[PDB]
């Protein structure tokens, strides 16, 4: 299963100049589009090699598109700064989130397209691509605003059809980096806290796609309570790393073993120090 | 490919 | 409103002196986005250090990563120096190789 996903945000500075709008976009765990309205000239650029040989016409069309959102994100906040009765001087942030999962049968799952205001849901367009929920009275006034426009019939048309149709040509054309998984590396290190206890850290190298679940058991037992795990982390080149942790006591590190799930595994792996 | 635009909130 | 970044300042590979890499600072989890992020290296800012675009989770909190060629000797220090609103004064977090 895949997915496409873009992610707005557009940031209000009063007294400093109009909002700075952002877009990315993503497949699955790899960008492939950037977009900033404060660059010298703005445009769309490429992030992946497998969009970089799309033609002229893709990236002034994916530009101006972005260059039309700005505009309408930079009247958003102000009508949202009214609804709110929020005072000029503060600055505030617009969030979006939309695309289109699939399935293990190359259909649409879920399309979706959601904001948030300063870090809050504030409406979504529920999975029905028909109607709207919206978290508070503000949020109410886009919701008429947008159902009496149709709104949601657009972004329907979008997640239905152009954004699986894009989606199904960058698995297509990008199918090298996107269509493939490179399981963990993985090792054990040791670490004395002391002449009484060490530190067992289980870690997971350059893997692909992020999803991945590390686990510290003794004898058999999960260690939930006493594990320390970090979120996971680009590595800089397309993949990820984690690492999950146990103070034992010394003497006592054999009784130890940490458990990796990723899809890019040919076997169960355990590790032990 | 991005969304085009719809509506201000 | 406001949420403190989470920092990890680490090597794109595992350290091995003499041998080029790249020192990351990852900041996640973070809101409001206006953040700065330093790449230090013996205490000093490091110059042509280059991140990643402003992206955000599913709890849309958002996350950077930033990051620099270098390579890793016996004698020098590393760390990342962070500003955020939630902060009262920067954050350094030292690199350790592990």
């Amino acid at each position: 299963s895949h997915s496409m996903r873009y992610f707005y945000t557009a940031v209000s500075r009063p007294g400093r100049g109009e909002p700075r709008f952002i877009a990315v976009g993503y497949v699955d765990d790899t960008q492939f589009v950037q977009f900033d309205s404060d660059a010298a000239s703005p445009r769309g650029e490429p992030r992946a090699p497998w969009v970089e040989q799309e033609g002229p016409e893709y990236w002034d069309r994916e530009t101006q598109k972005y260059k039309r959102q700005a505009q309408t994100d930079r009247v958003s906040l102000r009508n949202l700064r009214g609804y709110y009765n929020q005072s000029e001087a503060g600055s505030h942030t617009l969030q979006r989130m939309y695309g289109c999962d699939l399935g293990p049968d190359g259909r649409l799952l879920r399309g979706y397209n959601q904001f948030a205001y300063d870090g809050k849901d504030y409406i979504a367009l529920n999975e029905d691509l028909r109607s709207w929920t919206a978290a508070d009275k503000a949020a109410q006034i886009t919701q008429r605003k947008w159902e009496a426009a149709r709104e949601a019939e657009q972004r329907r048309a979008y997640l239905e059809g152009t954004c699986v149709e894009w989606l199904r040509r960058y698995l297509e054309n990008g199918k090298k980096t996107l269509q493939r998984a490179e399981h963990p590396k993985t090792h054990v290190t040791h670490h004395p806290v002391s002449d009484h206890e060490a530190t067992l850290r289980c870690w997971a190298l350059g893997f692909y796609p992020a999803e991945i679940t590390l686990t510290w058991q003794r004898d058999g037992e999960d260690q939930t309570q006493d594990t320390e795990l970090v979120e996971t982390r680009p590595a800089g080149d397309g993949t990820f790393q984690k690492w999950a942790a146990v103070v034992v006591p010394s003497g006592e590190e054999q009784r130890y073993t940490c458990h990796v799930q990723h899809e890019g595994l040919p076997e169960p792996l355990t590790l032990r120090w | 490919g991005a969304d085009g635009v719809g509506k201000s909130a | 409103i406001q949420r403190t970044p989470k920092i990890q300042v680490y090597s794109r590979h595992p350290a091995e002196n003499g041998k080029s890499n790249f020192l990351n600072c990852y900041v996640s989890g973070f809101h409001p986005s206006d953040i700065e992020v330093d790449l230090l290296k013996n205490g000093e800012r490091i110059e042509k250090v280059e991140h990643s675009d402003l992206s955000f989770s599913k709890d849309w909190s958002f996350y950077l990563l930033y990051y620099t060629e270098f390579t890793p000797t016996e004698k020098d220090e590393y760390a990342c120096r962070v500003n955020h609103v939630t902060l009262s004064q920067p954050k350094i977090v030292k690199w350790d190789r592990d």
